[PDB]
RNA sequence: UGCUUGGACUACAUAUGGUUGAGGGUUGUA
RNA sequence: AACUCUAAGCGGUGGAUCACUCGGCUCAUGGGUCGAUGAAGAACGCAGCAAACUGUGCGUCAUCGUGUGAACUGCAGGACACAUGAACAUCGACAUUUUGAACGCAUAUCGCAGUCCAUGCUG
RNA sequence: UUAUAUACAACCUCAACUCAUAUGGGACUACCCCCUGAAUUUAAGCAUAUUAAUUAGGGGAGGAAAAGAAACUAACAAGGAUUUUCUUAGUAGCGGCGAGCGAAAAGAAAACAGUUCAGCACUAAGUCACUUUGUCUAUAUGGCAAAUGUGAGAUGCAGUG
RNA sequence: UAAACUCCAUCUAAAACUAAAUAUAACCAUGAGACCGAUAGUAAACAAGUACCGUGAGGGAAAGUUGAAAAGAACUCUGAA
RNA sequence: GGUACAAUGGUAUGCGUAGAAGUGUUUGGCGUAAGCCUGCAUGGAGCUGCCAUUGGUACAGAUCUUGGUGGAUAGUAGCAAAUAAUCGAAUGAGAGCCUUGGAGGACUGAAGUGGAGAAGGGUUUCGUGUGAACAGUGGUUGAUCACGAGUUAGUCGGUCCUAAGUUCAAGGCGAAAGCGAAAAUUUUCAAGUAAAACAUAAUUUUGAACGAAAGGGAAUACGGUUCCAAUUCCGUAACCUG
């Protein structure tokens, strides 16, 4: 917008994210926190993980029921949640893929690193609201 | 503000293709040479061929820019300030102004210190200028090109122009409102003062 | 020829292993486009020129 | 008998493989490649054919050394150090 | 002079092209002299060359040449300019005193058209066709 | 690299270390007058250097 | 000593030294 | 309900038209870096299942150290190897086969040496 | 020494080495320097001319290169290295005086930076490279000193200029 | 404007270095556009300098699009399929 | 002057998943005309009117270019050289083939259609499996397609030697490349020593290398063995080199 090393080209923005590698594709794989975890942590969004719990917002499954994810299938830009599912012709349960923008994290899986993102994404909100 | 375009200077001409002449029962154009590849012997070099050079290729030394007399760009700036009074002519560029106080709208130098976009829209609300911004949002479209693939998909049409003298904060504060742009007195672009 | 060199026998060996099909899982990868093998030669229709 | 009958006598090779370029264009009696001009210290290329130069330029193959040197330029050709850990 | 190396099936062209046996080089015998030393000795730079004798078929020259990676050419700051990389094969580029004269480099008027440098730098300039933006 | 780091400990203090324990930068950079005498100077230029420094001045009335 | 196996080396042209030298090429104490 | 003519409807054959675009092209900006320390290029090898492309060199679709911090996925198999770090980038460590300016001599040959150091079999 | 019969020396011209140390070839192609050099074309024919001091061929470098601090202009009230742009100017000139071709000084800009040798009554070789030994602190074709060890150097090295 | 006289001006050739403004279809990294939109734009949007042809120098293609998600049509009948 | 196409700048408080572009059409029209508006049907995400300025701006032709298609024609085009097959059986979804085995009539007639090699080819060989395509008819078979396998040497060859010749070596030459040289260049340019004495001492320069799977050139034969290899494995008996 005001940076001359920033492209507003359709072409270069579609290309730089479909060809994103699978660790830029974690930050592209992001989902909003719940309004209680947004209020507990002062963190708005998060990169999704495996043992995170999750509610579906848009699309046919549309949600009030929280299930945990089982694949952050970064290659398709899609997640698979534990009971969001579908049938084959021959009665096999297949997981239906949801993009993380259309989903809502209600319980984050925490270890020593997923906690330290919260003490980094929340500390940099009070330090960006006090401007 | 235009940029140069041209086809490649070697395109259509990357073939060693000569003409079978007559009498080989096929027309006399340069046909590609060898064998076994769908491409021989097929038709090369021509505007009417498939893969040839275009009829006269576009060159990068077209005159794209222009010299206008300076006294003729002063004449046009002047005729775009005398039409930014006259509310028959602002009312015929669209431009909701049936609640605007005076023509010319002169406001204080206190508008030149507006520092947030929240403050800036109240000024446009209080001075009944906001009804032209609301017509800016109702004109936000997509282009019907071809321009959509060439980085001009779109945003709106034009709104008010805030000629200012000093900039204490108002070009930042008016930066994000659609349709609005702020300009210094001494410069005065004609491209911004009579758009189109 | 039945008297070849070591270097013609290794270039003949590499074109021999390269004359497999595409494995059929490869058409099961995501967004795959490879359908057949496009670099299959027969020994009788296209020659190697070696 | 310039044609069909004459072409059955083709069973000897004018060009075997070439030991620089790997094309089967090394003339055996000349002992001279027709493509890279092999036993001659310097490659054969010409400005009257840009398509041929195109086909064997730098970066038609692997560039096994050059694009490590491109990645090393941007770091100032540093050597003998490693990234100390944090953070 | 320079016999023109056309094959005795001599020069095909228009009759201005037919000269074989009375043409001269553009570089002198001293120019071509230290040229023949700079090739055969690629590990050394040619500084300057000098006539020492001649008779009827051979002029011959001494050539001052310099071992540029020696630890006394490089450590000594007067001569030390030619240990640089714009001085690799200067004698093959017209840059020694003998190769320099063939080029036609001087001031002012008589030496006019090599006025940007080379001679070909000057045809490039004098034929340069500036289309302007504002034109 | 437990054995090349050991050879680099032995070919400390010796001039003429092996060509592999020796700084492959580029071929052009390794030859081109190591800057410890690319910018050494004649005694005539060190004596023009120490008598008239560029003075530091300002002009207007 | 003995056959195998592994490694180092063995191109050319050049510069500066080193080392061995050639020459009734100029000379010298005898 | 021969065949023919014409029209539309349905089916075919064909792949225009329109709408797409990790591709071209053109203009400009910043920067200056190959190789006898073996380049560019070539060849052949290398994956649990792989032919090509991409990557690589017997340490062979990778690689020390860093960064990030849970995947990779077509299918298995393992991840107890975050929680002392997957996958990715990055890359400063180590490494880089036969070649190739190509350097023991050759090479339509995996042909023939020498000198030397070691080991593995007599004594 | 040399009846080419004992040595001895020293130079000078040249050798040899799998000697110590080093240096060089090859690649790329857009720009750059040095060379070699056409014909189509146009002239309504065509040979000079033109195309062109160009395509192609050959060689050599750098991030730019080349050029460059006057054997330059002018004829002034004088200017002052190089290179690039504007103008001079399609001008002066050149040309089967046909086709065609064709610069420069001054002026206006951009940028600005200046110097070094050889050769004299420099007036104690006042210099340099190795190698070894002390000894600095890159993984140094470095730093200093010692032996001034061996050589370059009086067929001329440094400083001044 | 060639020559001879007598001037005048003007430089100091036959040795050497030198940044900057300048150039840049290549390379490393970028940004753009009144450009093209798959018979177009690179020859090449795709495993493209590929397949393939030529002894060789060299010549050199065609080929983008299910759907939002494979949910990629279980099962039955008929058939050698 | 007017109309089609694509854009850019303005503009229409334009239109659009409640269906845009496109296409289809006996929906109804308007325009002298280029063309336009409209309904319905398909379609699934973009597009149009106006003012200006534009441009790779309008096709029936070019033995135009690329692609697709029609007749001719399901064919009086044709699939007729190399004598020739027939019976019965089994398999099979289906048999004139190549599928097999049996019987039988024939041909090649050994200067072969037999058995082996050299070029060249490169897995085609072989076993099992086989579905489309290919085998210009068929196909249960295949030199096709899938899968699995297969090539063993001191004695056969290469490799060694030279031929005709070739590549290089600094006399040379050339702006160079390089001679579409053949260098024959070249101070001791090459050898020699159970290695020496009043030079250690006797001697030689055409350098060098490549170039023959038919020339030259050490040494092996038998019997057996496999789905597939054999002067190579196995057994047996020899031989050459060091």
């Amino acid at each position: 917008k005001q940076n001359p090393f920033v492209s507003s080209s359709r072409r270069k923005n579609r290309k730089r994210h479909f060809q994103a590698p699978s660790h830029i594709r974690r930050r592209l794989m992001s989902a909003p926190l719940s309004k209680e975890l947004r209020q507990k942590y002062n963190v708005r969004s998060m990169p999704i993980r495996r043992d995170d719990e999750v509610q579906v917002i848009r699309g046919h499954f549309k949600g009030n029921q929280v299930g945990k994810v089982v694949q952050a299938y970064r290659k398709k830009f899609v997640v698979y949640v534990e009971k969001i599912q579908r049938e084959n012709a021959n009665g096999t349960n297949v997981y239906v893929g949801i993009h993380p923008s259309k989903v809502l994290i209600v319980k984050l899986k925490l270890d020593k690193d997923r906690k330290a993102i919260l003490e980094r994404r929340g500390k940099g909100r009070l330090a960006a609201l006090g401007k | 503000n235009r940029q140069a375009y041209a086809v490649s200077e070697l395109a259509g001409h990357q073939t060693s293709a000569e003409s079978w002449g007559t009498g080989r029962a096929v027309a006399r154009i340069p046909r590609v040479r060898g064998g076994g590849t769908h491409r021989s012997g097929q038709g090369a070099f021509g505007n009417m061929c498939r893969g040839g050079r275009m009829f006269a290729p576009t060159k990068t030394f077209r005159r794209w820019h222009r010299k206008v007399n300076v006294n003729q760009r002063r004449y046009a700036l002047v005729s775009a300030i005398a039409a930014s009074g006259v509310p028959a002519l602002v009312q015929s560029k669209g431009h909701v102004i049936d609640g605007v106080s005076e023509f010319p709208l002169v406001v204080s130098d206190e508008v030149q210190k507006v520092q947030k976009t929240k403050q800036a829209v109240i000024f446009l609300r209080r001075l009944k200028i906001w009804a032209d911004i609301q017509k800016v949002y109702k004109s936000q479209r997509f282009r019907a090109g071809r321009g959509t693939m060439r980085d001009r998909r779109r945003i709106a049409r034009r709104g008010p122009l805030v000629v200012y003298d000093k900039d204490e904060g108002l070009r930042k504060a008016f930066r994000n409102i659609p349709g609005i742009e702020t300009i210094n007195v001494d410069k005065l672009n004609l491209l911004k003062l009579a758009p189109g | 020829a039945a008297h070849k060199s070591f270097r013609i026998k290794q270039k003949l060996a590499k074109k021999l292993k390269q004359n497999r099909s595409v494995p059929q899982w490869v058409r099961l990868r995501t967004g795959n486009t490879i359908r057949y093998n496009a670099k299959r030669r027969h020994w009788r229709r296209t020659k190697l020129k070696l | 008998t310039k044609g069909t009958s004459s072409f059955g006598k083709r069973h000897n090779k004018t060009h075997t493989l070439c030991r620089r370029c790997g094309r089967s264009s090394y003339h055996i009696q000349k002992s001279t490649c027709a493509q890279c001009g092999y036993p001659a210290a310097k490659l054969r290329s010409y400005n009257w054919s840009v398509k041929a130069k195109r086909r064997k330029t730098t970066g038609t193959g692997r560039m096994q050394h050059l694009k490590v040197v491109r990645r090393r330029f941007r770091n100032g050709f540093r050597e003998g150090t490693q990234a100390k850990p944090k953070k | 002079g320079r016999k023109r190396p056309v094959p005795k099936g001599c020069t095909y062209g228009k009759p201005k092209s037919h000269g074989v046996n009375q043409l001269k080089p553009y570089r002198g015998l001293q120019s071509i002299a230290e040229e023949r030393v700079g090739r055969r000795l690629g590990g050394l730079r040619v500084l300057n060359s000098y006539w020492i004798a001649q008779d009827a078929s051979y002029k011959y020259f001494e050539v001052i040449l310099i071992d540029t990676h020696h630890s006394a050419i490089r450590r000594d700051p007067k001569i030390n300019w030619i240990c640089k990389h714009v001085h690799k094969h200067r004698e093959l580029r017209g840059l020694t005193s003998a190769g320099k004269s063939s080029r036609g480099i001087g001031k002012g008027y008589r030496y006019s058209q090599t006025i940007g440098g080379s001679r070909r730098a000057a045809w490039k300039r004098k034929n340069r066709e500036h289309m302007h933006r504002k034109r | 690299q437990k054995q090349k780091e050991n050879l680099r400990k032995v070919f400390k203090n010796k001039k003429y270390k092996p060509l592999d324990l020796r700084k492959k930068k580029t071929r052009a950079i390794r030859k081109a007058l190591s800057p410890r005498d690319a910018n050494r100077k004649t005694l005539k230029e060190i004596r023009k250097r120490s008598v008239f420094p560029q003075r530091k001045f300002a002009v207007k009335a």
